[PDB]
């Protein structure tokens, strides 16, 4: 968390997120990660970070 | 204004039949044996929601 | 402020999420309460009719 | 009152039965979910402070 | 339907209720609130949400109080206190309601 | 009874589309398009024998765009 | 007496009234039939069962 | 390893052969704990609702 800013670092997060689901798993759905996608304007950018 | 009369006929469309109680358990009782159960204290957020 | 601002129970102010109560907003500079209305006595009648 | 005051209970008791069985065999292929969106907005009328 | 059956689960997002605006005691609200009373079961709502609901039945009934002076009783009383008020005043030799759970 | 059978028929199937437009109207608000606070009050529906109208009332007017879309979406 | 007396699952009750149900529309039991489908709100089948 | 199991249902194989034991074949078995999604987390109002 020292290395970019507090957005960039979320950023980042999504393109590694993006690029494992690529790479190992089949193309599928990921629950998950739509439902952290949709809701990420009703928190703040620090603990979204931090969740 | 309402008659005293009037409530008797309400309660008396409300009720529910035999079927429509076996449809509203049945529905029930698959839901509550598979949702996970350590969800039940999340506080709420999204109040739109409720 | 709004809230103490409306007594009424069965008025109900939209819930804040969380991140939206550090925004900022611009208010008035003095608001408006009944000392400001307490001082149009002279003419009242005439707003009153009208 | 003999063996054939009891064919109402043992229809029930079949109907069970077969209710029961017919799902312990029965696949489980569990579908894929979608339709995940934030679309749950509030309306109503604003403050709009007088001044 | 989504919504009840998220109240039931939870334990803390029990339903809002938000009433019509700017309208008080217009005819369908209060055959739309005596609906709610005998046909909601009464933990799937907010205290708040109870307690309006009681007051617009209890208004219609009571000898003197009136919609007014019941939704001044805010004060000096909490919100689920004067709903259990109301409820065993509609309980009573005089008035009786299923108020159904 | 021609006329008591037109305006039952012209009445009933009314209040069957208005039902269904309601969801339509409701889709149409969670998506961005018509917008929230645009919601009507009042509906009335007056039948003379074949002949029909409807009438709906709002607190907020819509723009006119608006109107366009749930006159579509209505018809 | 035993196996599903007075303590069963709602599920149940549709199973045992169909043959009050068959028997109900037997070309001469008319006048019932009709007294039962107009009044069913305020005089329930399951109450007309245990009786 | 098919035979041992005797959870719910009867299962029956019948016998392959006297040369035909050692065929191979794959069969993947997935070998990750499941447990730590079922954990406490800020968001499983949402979780529930969806």
């Amino acid at each position: 968390p020292t290395r970019y800013g507090t957005s960039e670092s979320i950023d980042k997060f999504k393109i590694a997120w993006e690029n494992v689901e690529s790479v190992l798993n089949m193309e599928g759905n990921d629950f998950v990660k739509t439902i952290m996608y949709a809701y990420e304007d009703n928190f703040p950018k620090k603990d979204f970070y931090m969740m | 204004t309402i008659r005293k009369d009037d409530f008797r006929a309400l309660q008396a469309v409300l009720r529910i039949d035999e079927d429509r109680a076996a449809d509203m358990f049945t529905t029930l009782r698959i839901m509550i044996s598979s949702i996970p159960a350590v969800w039940y204290d999340a506080e709420v957020v999204h109040y739109p929601h409720t | 402020r709004i809230t103490e601002m409306v007594n009424d129970r069965r008025i109900m102010i939209q819930k804040l999420t969380l991140a939206e109560k550090p925004q900022v907003m611009r208010h008035v500079t003095t608001e408006i309460n009944n000392d400001l209305f307490f001082k149009m006595s002279p003419v009242a009648q005439l707003y009153i009719y009208h | 009152m003999a063996s054939t005051t009891r064919l109402v209970n043992d229809r029930k008791q079949l109907e069970q039965q077969v209710k029961d069985d017919a799902r312990i065999l029965a696949d489980a292929r569990g579908l894929n979910i979608t339709t995940v969106a934030n679309d749950s907005a509030t309306g109503g009328q604003a403050i709009r402070n007088v001044g | 339907a989504i919504k009840m059956m998220q109240a039931a689960q939870l334990h803390r997002a029990s339903i809002e209720i938000a009433f019509p605006m700017n309208v008080s005691l217009s005819p369908e609200i209060i055959v739309q609130c005596f609906i709610v009373w005998m046909s909601i079961p009464e933990q799937l709502l907010s205290d708040r949400s109870n307690f309006i609901i009681a007051a617009v039945i209890w208004a219609g009934f009571s000898a003197d109080d009136s919609y007014a002076d019941i939704m001044r009783r805010s004060a000096r009383a909490s919100d689920r206190q004067n709903y259990d008020i109301i409820k065993a005043a509609l309980s009573s030799r005089k008035f009786k309601l299923p108020r159904a759970s | 009874w021609t006329g008591t059978q037109n305006d039952l028929v012209n009445v009933s199937n009314h209040h069957m589309a208005y039902d269904e437009y309601k969801k339509r109207v409701a889709e149409l608000q969670r998506q961005g398009k018509i917008s929230i606070d645009v919601n009507d009050k009042h509906h009335i529906v007056r039948v003379f024998g074949d002949d029909s109208t409807f009438i709906m009332t709002y607190d907020e007017p819509p723009s006119a765009e608006e109107v366009h879309l749930m006159c579509a979406t209505f018809v």
